[PDB]
């Protein structure tokens, strides 16, 4: 009865530093 | 000055045996690569850069060459796969938790910087930074009574840092090395700032997305409350980490689940399930479902928090995957639910848009609305109403849409809509 999310947005993981 | 170099230029100069000479030419390296259009990468990569760079971040005598070079990395780091690959290539993992460690600040946090671009890639380099050793030193950064005196972009790299140490599945990150970051998580998951409770919070999300034990590892912790207080932000980019670690953890065991509940976090579906964001409502209402899956108990504390008049909002009007996920949440319900919370469910309308839904093009949701349907007639049954029930279904036009049902091209809808037919509406 339970579903889990994989079952069938997130941050960035890489960040590129501009400053 | 180190402004505009061409490539050529910059290898010329990295290739002298003058010190500053290679200062300058990595700096212009690093300025090509921080540019907002187009930046490089891939013909830093095939100049043969990368070892040369890779050799500065370990001039502990020079340290601007060490910053500089730093940054250049994390710049190709961040890239594909390829590239990213490219700085491992080149011995970076090691040479940068070296620099975890350094005097300068700047040049730590880069250190810091780079190593979650690394670790962000995948799996694969994760457990490659953590077997190089990594958490120890990272961990050793925020070791300090008040995390407010760590100055505000230093602690947001360290915590998006950590974040990506948790990041990814398949595997997901090693028992041991989630045991060694989840205190400090909950540390910050307690701080002031919008930005590191979010990474915090997309952190939690991730290392309770998976079986029962990962999940059991982070509630321990005591979490669940300050998660549901995150729960209620005003801020979007903390309410969606917390609100998708809610319901990776109601995914779990019924007493996992009784954790959340207990925290509260019914109180604030209110404004989860109306939520004007349709990734809100849509990631709410599964979390509801996940809770309707649970104790007849918990069923009832949905009920008594007014949350069933909402279910019965969102299945009548919202995105369509909402109401997807608010149909398994009624068949849960149903499946699971006393004769009681049924009776209930239809007294507050479910009926009419459960059979508006009928009609939708998705094969997988008519199979769930059927087996709701086929649900509440078992619960009519019971009390003898399964003629009020029938005649019900036919005043707002549902009967149509179930007798059409016969005549469609999957076998299991075929077998249902048939059986519904012929066992109440003749």
């Amino acid at each position: 009865d339970k579903k889990r999310k994989r079952g069938m947005h997130g941050i960035e993981s890489k960040r590129r530093k501009k400053k | 000055g180190t402004v505009n170099w061409s490539v050529e230029d910059i290898v010329k100069g990295i290739n002298s045996n003058n010190l500053e000479s290679q200062l300058q030419a990595t700096q212009a390296a690093r300025k090509l690569l921080s540019r907002e259009k187009q930046p490089p990468i891939d013909n830093i990569i095939r100049a043969g850069l990368i070892p040369k760079f890779v050799s500065f971040l370990g001039k502990t005598d020079c340290s601007p060459i060490q910053f500089e070079s730093a940054w250049a990395l994390t710049n190709i780091a961040s890239g594909t796969s390829e590239q990213t690959k490219a700085v491992v290539d080149g011995g970076a993992i090691p040479a940068f938790i070296s620099l975890l460690a350094s005097p300068h600040a700047h040049i730590s946090e880069q250190a810091v910087w780079a190593l979650g671009n690394i670790a962000g890639d995948g799996s694969a380099f994760r457990d490659l930074v953590i077997k190089h050793g990594a958490i120890d030193p990272l961990l050793a950064l925020l070791a300090v009574p008040d995390l407010s005196t760590l100055a505000c972009g230093y602690l947001r790299n360290l915590t998006w840092t950590l974040s990506n140490l948790c990041r990814n599945k398949n595997p997901a990150p090693p028992l041991d090395a989630v045991e060694q970051i989840l205190p400090t998580l909950v540390r910050l998951l307690h701080h002031n700032d919008p930005e590191v409770l979010a990474d915090s919070c997309w952190a939690i999300s991730y290392l309770t997305d998976g079986p029962n034990e990962r999940i059991e590892m982070v509630v321990k912790k005591g979490v669940v409350p300050q998660l549901v207080k995150l729960l209620g932000a005003t801020e979007l980019p903390i309410v969606t980490p917390a609100l998708r670690a809610i319901g990776n953890i109601v995914t779990g065991t019924d007493e996992q689940t009784q954790k959340v509940i207990d925290a509260g976090a019914l109180a604030v579906f209110p404004s989860l399930l109306t939520n004007p964001k349709t990734n809100i409502q849509k990631e709410a209402t599964w979390t509801m479902s996940n809770i309707t899956a649970g104790r007849q108990d918990q069923i009832q504390q949905v009920v008594n928090h007014g949350l069933v008049p909402f279910l019965v909002g969102v299945l009548s009007k919202a995105d369509f995957k909402t109401q997807k996920e608010a149909a398994w949440a009624i068949t849960n319900y149903t499946s699971g639910g006393t004769v009681e919370q049924i009776v209930y469910l239809v007294h507050c309308g479910i009926i009419e848009p459960l059979m508006n839904l009928l009609s939708a093009k998705d094969t997988k949701i008519i199979q769930v609305i059927l087996d709701a349907i086929s649900n509440i007639f078992q619960a009519a049954e019971k009390l003898g109403e399964t003629e009020k029930l029938s005649i019900m279904i036919e005043e707002c036009g549902g009967l149509d849409k179930i007798e059409a049902l016969q005549r469609h091209e999957n076998e299991s809808v075929y077998k249902a809509s048939l059986n519904l037919i012929e066992k109440y509406f003749s």
